[PDB]
């Protein structure tokens, strides 16, 4: 009750009670960590969310980043479970925190989940990513974030300041920076954050592993069915410029 | 002020987001499965060099890593572009469908290079058995894209100061909606690691909830201590660390832990060691 | 100058020609011999591989086979760290060197491909595996796969072809145990040598040689090794290029097996010459 | 007993009764089928043996064609069982016939053995190649011949009337011609000849399948652990000159 009101560095939050068969869990869903990457900020690195007045409504997942929605087998569970379950919006840089209900009196290790999706799709809100059972079972704090996908996350004209590539990865790093500064308000221990992610989420984990500015934001890493060195997970500079120029041609841009 | 690159992006920013999505798949260099248009770029900024180069030359003492794959990585992708494949039949492909499936699964690769794939992956006693060829293509795609990349990374972290644990996830969810021939497809361990079977509404079996409670414990433990095992339970089946020599991993399924050696060692020598040499000398 | 040359060789005593004979080999090697049939356009119209698939073979009966361990004999004549007097437990370093001498006159990349297929990447350092592996390289490259190529091409152009693998180690054999059934040690049995009372063969080997002598002369008589009408024993099926059937010549009865080291000869007969002619 | 005097087109022969546990066969060993290939005839194709007066002692094996003698393991059985067991000579173009003791009353099929040893060694008089048991147990006619090995049978300077090459194969062919003309004198059927051989002998049989002038001289073929198409049984005309001219240089010629 008073366990559902929490103040992080940029303002107050109101979370929700999630029930499980083992007992309840405190959840804070849809916390802004970046200013909306919109208009002139499309394709640019994310900027930290500035502070806000009042209490943010953190009781349900915020929007899904704009992505292609798969239509091979319409209405079929094996494909729909990976499709967006919120509205699409470029305004999507929000993260979620699950924490054991009796907020741990001692600092708990924290797991941070990076969803996969080929770098073109995915959302932290999918039912298959619900952190409530992992928290209630192992009494650990769990965080997940959205990050721009497709052209919005990874279109690149290498060398230019206006579309520099990899901003989806930079969304992820910003959320890791948010955990470092704020997870301690939910009972988490910033000195024990474990990254984990599946498929392109796993390749993402690999890259924070190999990027010195990310490597102070986590202590250990879990890679499920993916690696940064796979044939699909990176592209050359010349090839990225070649695909960005073709997208602009197909869309009418001289 | 205009230059020309700034011109390009300024225009792209005027388009509605939907307009950009509806042309995304159209920029791929050729027909392919398990390829995506806008992925991380090796630009020298975020990634100071290619991920491969960084791995080979990096020092990883003080790091614990937990990695793994599912039994049938490739099967899911085949239904999105390989000839003859569908969720809705047995996908018993012909040999000519198989050879064509190899050019789609391994795109951007020379004729000689795809001969070498057909060499490794066909059963020259039964070159045309359709079931055998379905599994072969499933292995070509899943090996080339997931397993041998993972196994290459894992051997190198381990050999260069990391402390690595590896699994093969090989339980097929009792609730799985994909057809049987796909086995345990890409992404279908996630349910269990997030303990979804614990959800009363999803109709999982009783033994399956135990399995998820088990798996959450391995994952929590690793988070907690960089070691999935239980410290005070020595007599429980130990998960040994993957090393480049002994290449030990465990099988995660309903049976107690079992140790195996070699993450498709024979295949991954082709993909990680010989194929690169072949593309260079031709 | 050409006739001027041979005249001088005809004045040299025969033993000096024999002395320098192995020196004219191009690149150090094993299973390679200086003076062999030349493709001259007289006796051999074209390379044997050409003659083999545009030939006159319909109506011809052919009997072809290999021993179980074709390669071992030759490793003691060039391969590093081999001998009949130890276990030949070679290092990876020695294994690699032996590939370049087992498969000489082949590009650096081609030799990488051999190492790729015959190494066991769980146990790349294990000496016993490396030993038998290098045995198989030399055995497949020189004997098994050329035989397997010949059989199926004749079969495909209408030869009646029968194929065996001989896998019985003579109890008399003086070569060490790790050589298995070496090159040339089916001969004694085909010729009925076990029947000689001077020799020390088993009673049970005596019946074996009589069964082999029966197969070979059944073939010479009739083009079919099989005991005519006899249904007490398994039939020896002819080799076709599809089913690829052969028998094991063993102290046990005929086992009919399919596929004559198929995955290996795919490399040796099809992929390797592509690699060679593209680098 | 009287079946040990037999007459071929060249003249008269005297043979030996040989012993077997099953009972005797009668053999003719060391029959001259070529004029001795020596002096000016070294490297030249074989000429057919001029006819002879008197009776030829065909009772022991004749000389072994000049060859390298294995010294790797001295006295070792497995090594020595392949080494020559008669004096070396270039005068070596002799063949042998085994035939069942009561000579077959009807024409019986003929097995022709071609020995191996990588075209640099071998002889028809080795103990392993003994025909008495095959001829007694199976009542076929067995023939084996000697052929020139090493430089003596295969040095080639392609294009010269002086070392045309393959003369060791021409030796074998001359022997097969001999059995076409004479195996009837021993109970053999010239229309039912089966070649068999091992190692280089298997390679030789294979080459006779592929050389039209040999196809009229046999009807079936067994190839044991060898084939003409392998990587070691043939060389190109350019390699043959290379190897021929090097021997000549290694030996003081020009
Ligand atoms: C398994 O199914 C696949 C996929 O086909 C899809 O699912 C099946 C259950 C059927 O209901 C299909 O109608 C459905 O699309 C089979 O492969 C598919 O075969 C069809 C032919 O029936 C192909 O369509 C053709 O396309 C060409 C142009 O390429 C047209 O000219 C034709 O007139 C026709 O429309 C289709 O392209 C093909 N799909 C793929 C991905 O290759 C597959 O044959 C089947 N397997 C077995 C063993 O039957
Ligand atoms: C048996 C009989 O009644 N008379 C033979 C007579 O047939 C035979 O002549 C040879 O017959 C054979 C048939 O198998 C070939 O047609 C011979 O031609 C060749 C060959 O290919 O064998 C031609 C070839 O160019 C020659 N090679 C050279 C010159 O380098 C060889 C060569 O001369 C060899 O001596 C053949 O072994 O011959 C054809 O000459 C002769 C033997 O040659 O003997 C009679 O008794
Ligand atoms: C197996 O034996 C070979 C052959 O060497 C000979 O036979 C041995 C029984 C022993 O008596 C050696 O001294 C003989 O020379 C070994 O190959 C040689 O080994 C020696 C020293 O071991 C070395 O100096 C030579 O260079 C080797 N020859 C080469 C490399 O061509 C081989 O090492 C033995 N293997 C094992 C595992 O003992
Ligand atoms: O105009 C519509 C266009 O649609 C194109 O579609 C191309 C093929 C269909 C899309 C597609 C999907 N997939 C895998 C699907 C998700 C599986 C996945 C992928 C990566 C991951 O990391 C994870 C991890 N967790 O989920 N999962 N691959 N391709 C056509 O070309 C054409 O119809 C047309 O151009
Ligand atoms: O893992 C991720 C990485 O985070 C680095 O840390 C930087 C953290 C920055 C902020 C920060 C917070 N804190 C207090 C920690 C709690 C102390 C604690 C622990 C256990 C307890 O029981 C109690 C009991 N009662 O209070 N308290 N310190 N700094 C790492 O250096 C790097 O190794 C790693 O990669
Ligand atoms: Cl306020
Ligand atoms: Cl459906
Ligand atoms: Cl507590
Ligand atoms: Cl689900
Ligand atoms: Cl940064
Ligand atoms: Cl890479
Ligand atoms: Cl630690
Ligand atoms: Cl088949
Ligand atoms: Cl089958
Ligand atoms: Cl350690
Ligand atoms: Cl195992
Ligand atoms: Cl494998
Ligand atoms: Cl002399
Ligand atoms: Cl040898
Ligand atoms: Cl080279
Ligand atoms: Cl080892
Ligand atoms: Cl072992
Ligand atoms: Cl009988
Ligand atoms: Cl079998
Ligand atoms: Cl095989
Ligand atoms: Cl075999
Ligand atoms: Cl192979
Ligand atoms: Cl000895
Ligand atoms: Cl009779
Ligand atoms: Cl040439
Ligand atoms: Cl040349
Ligand atoms: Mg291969
Ligand atoms: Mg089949
Ligand atoms: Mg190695
Ligand atoms: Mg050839
Ligand atoms: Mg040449």
């Amino acid at each position: 009750d008073a366990e559902l009101l929490v103040t992080v560095r940029g303002g107050r939050l109101r979370g929700i009670r999630l029930k499980t068969p083992g007992g309840p869990v405190s959840a804070f869903l849809g916390i802004p960590f970046a200013e909306p990457p919109m208009g002139p900020r499309r394709f640019l690195p994310p900027e930290p969310k500035q502070p806000w007045s009042g209490v943010v409504d953190a009781t349900t997942f915020q929007s899904v980043c704009y992505q292609y929605v798969d239509t091979l087998y319409p209405g079929f569970e094996g494909t729909e479970m990976w499709n967006p379950n919120r509205e699409l919006s470029e305004d999507c840089l929000y993260l979620n925190v699950w924490t054991p209900y009796p907020r741990p009196t001692s600092p708990t290790p924290v797991l941070v989940w990076i969803y996969g999706g080929g770098f073109y799709s995915g959302a932290s809100s999918l039912d298959v990513y619900d952190g409530r059972f992992l928290v209630q079972a192992e009494r650990t704090v769990l965080v997940s974030m959205n990050y721009r996908v497709g052209a919005f996350g990874f279109l690149a004209l290498p060398g230019s300041r206006e579309a520099p590539g990899n901003v989806g990865l930079l969304d992820q790093r910003l959320a890791l920076q948010w955990v470092q500064e704020n997870v301690a308000a939910f009972g988490g221990d910033p000195t024990s954050v474990t990254l984990f992610g599946e498929s392109a989420g796993a390749a993402s984990v690999g890259m924070h592993l190999l990027s010195p500015p990310s490597r102070g934001l986590f202590h250990r890493a879990v890679l499920q069915s993916g690696a940064p060195n796979g044939p699909w997970a990176t592209v050359g500079m010349g090839e990225a410029r070649r695909r960005a120029t073709q997208l602009a041609h197909l869309v009418g841009c001289p | 002020t205009g230059g020309n690159d700034t011109e390009l992006v300024a225009c792209l920013r005027t388009r509605p987001a939907q307009v950009l999505v509806n042309h995304e798949w159209h920029v791929l260099p050729q027909e392919s499965v398990f390829r995506f248009s806008f992925v991380p770029v090796v630009d020298g900024d975020f990634l100071s060099d290619t991920p491969e180069a960084l791995i080979n030359a990096g020092d990883f003492h003080g790091l614990q890593v937990l990695v793994g794959v599912v039994k049938d990585e490739g099967s899911y992708f085949l239904v999105y572009g390989a000839p003859g494949f569908s969720k809705d039949n047995e996908s018993l492909i012909s040999r000519a469908e198989f050879l064509a499936g190899v050019r789609v699964g391994v795109p951007q690769v020379s004729d000689l290079a795809a001969e070498a794939v057909v060499l490794h992956y066909t059963d020259w006693l039964h070159p045309e058995d359709p079931a055998r060829l379905r599994e072969a293509l499933s292995d070509v795609v899943g090996d080339h894209n997931v397993v041998c990349p993972v196994a290459q990374l894992a051997g190198r972290l381990a050999a260069q100061g990391a402390r690595v644990y590896a699994y093969v996830f090989e339980h097929r969810a009792s609730t799985l909606s994909w057809p049987l021939w796909m086995g345990v497809p890409h992404g279908y361990e996630i349910e269990f690691i997030f303990g979804i079977p614990l959800d009363p509404s999803r109709n999982y079996t009783a033994e399956e909830k135990i399995f998820a409670q088990r798996l959450m414990r391995y994952w929590a433990n690793f988070a907690r201590t960089g070691d999935p095992n239980e410290p005070r339970d020595p007599k429980a089946p130990q998960w040994p660390p993957y090393t480049a020599g002994a290449q030990q991993y465990v099988s995660l399924d309903l049976r107690p832990l079992e140790v195996r050696r070699g993450l498709r060692a024979q295949a991954c020598a082709f993909w990680n060691r010989f194929l690169p040499k072949l593309l260079s000398a031709t």
